């Protein structure tokens, strides 16, 4: 059995010639040669059965990705795990190999307006399918937008997706303000906010709302958007959250063209509509795709939706391990 | 998408 950076990868004999790619907060990813299909693939190793939250992430990602089929969403080609549930301690998820991700790209190069337009289009085209299935991704960020040399884009990492929060995550910089204000009742609009953050980061190679915690992040958001209007304060129903906002000093709105003086004015108009504090007035995915900035790509005859919308948190880790064993049985010889 | 719709190749490096 081959080892990569000290960790075992028991994926043979089908997959061989491993090479380290990277790691998130929950899995180690390598590339490998698929001796059946005669191409190189990506393989993510997960060891989730010790913790409630790990099991949930694994079961959610597998159940969703096995049922999604879309050009801008990563697929699962295979799943490897032990033939018995007692020997099952790792899961290996096999996917199409991509070359990089938007996080790593933005650390290395400027994006032209043409790049930004095409990437944004693909993010929203994928999100149009996800939302048509009544699913929220809930964790869109540059590191889970996979890319290849021809600028094809695929959304990945569905471990936090839910059908329409305390766990550890690598970054909270893309979360909507209504999550930070404990408004609860989150909608598809939280995904649009994240796309707004990603668009801003493509324009400047810098995260727009960094912060060391939600209080700091909210100050960054309010330092750009300005203090919320009276009408915006009414969308914050939580007693303490609304009082907190009222306790803050007034902050003026910063024009988008001052923060991004070289950006396409059409890109800034769409950015303004995605980074709307009020989630009910935030632009929806279909209206975003129809925005003038994306006019050269908007093509509703070539933007598929889910044929049917989808319709666990109280289960112990042993029961979740059973369900994981069950959803993965189809890939056993 | 670009290739299917007959648009010129858009490379990351440009
Ligand atoms: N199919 C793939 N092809 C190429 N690189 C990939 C692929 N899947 C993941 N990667 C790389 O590996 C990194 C971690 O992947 P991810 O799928 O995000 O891991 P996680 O640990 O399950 N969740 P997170 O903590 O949100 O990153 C990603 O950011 C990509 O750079």
């Amino acid at each position: 059995p081959e080892m990569v950076r000290g960790q075992v990868f028991d994926v043979g004999p089908r997959y061989t010639n491993l090479s380290y790619i990277g790691e998130g907060a929950y899995g180690m990813v390598c590339s490998a040669y698929d001796n059946l299909n005669k191409v190189r693939v990506a393989i993510k190793k997960i060891s989730p059965f010790e913790h409630q939250t790990y099991c949930q992430r694994t079961l959610r990602e597998i159940k969703i990705l096995l049922r999604f089929r879309h050009e801008n969403i990563i697929g699962i080609n295979d799943i490897i795990r032990a033939p018995t549930i007692e020997q099952m301690k790792d899961v290996y998820i096999v996917q199409d190999l991509m070359e990089t991700d938007l996080y790593k790209l933005l650390k290395t190069q400027h994006l032209s307006n043409d790049h930004i337009c095409y990437f944004l289009y693909q993010i929203l085209r994928g999100l149009k399918y996800i939302h048509s299935a009544n699913v929220l991704h809930r964790d869109l960020k540059p590191s889970n937008l996979l890319l290849n040399t021809t600028c094809d884009l695929k959304i990945c990492d569905f471990g936090l997706a839910r059908v329409a929060l305390t766990e550890y995550v690598a970054t909270r910089w893309y979360r909507a303000p209504e999550i930070m204000l404990n408004s609860k009742g989150y909608t598809k609009s939280i995904d649009i906010w994240s796309v707004g953050c990603i668009l801003a980061e493509m324009l400047s190679n810098r995260p727009i709302f960094p912060g060391k915690h939600y209080l700091d992040q909210l100050n960054h958001i309010l330092g750009i958007l300005g203090s919320p209007s009276q009408e915006d304060l009414n969308c914050i129903i939580n007693l303490k959250a609304r009082n907190y906002l009222l306790s803050l000093p007034h902050k003026n709105k910063v024009p988008w063209n001052r923060l991004f003086p070289n950006a396409d004015s059409k890109a800034l108009d769409l950015l303004d509509k995605m980074l709307t504090f009020n989630p009910h007035k935030r632009i929806e995915v279909e209206q975003a795709l129809a925005h003038p900035y994306l006019e050269q790509y908007y093509d509703p005859s070539d933007e598929p939706i889910a044929e049917a919308p989808f319709k666990l948190d109280d289960l112990p880790k042993e029961k979740l391990k059973e369900l994981i064993f069950e959803e993965t049985a189809r890939f056993q010889p | 998408i670009r290739a299917r719709r007959g648009l010129p190749r858009l490379a990351v490096s440009d």
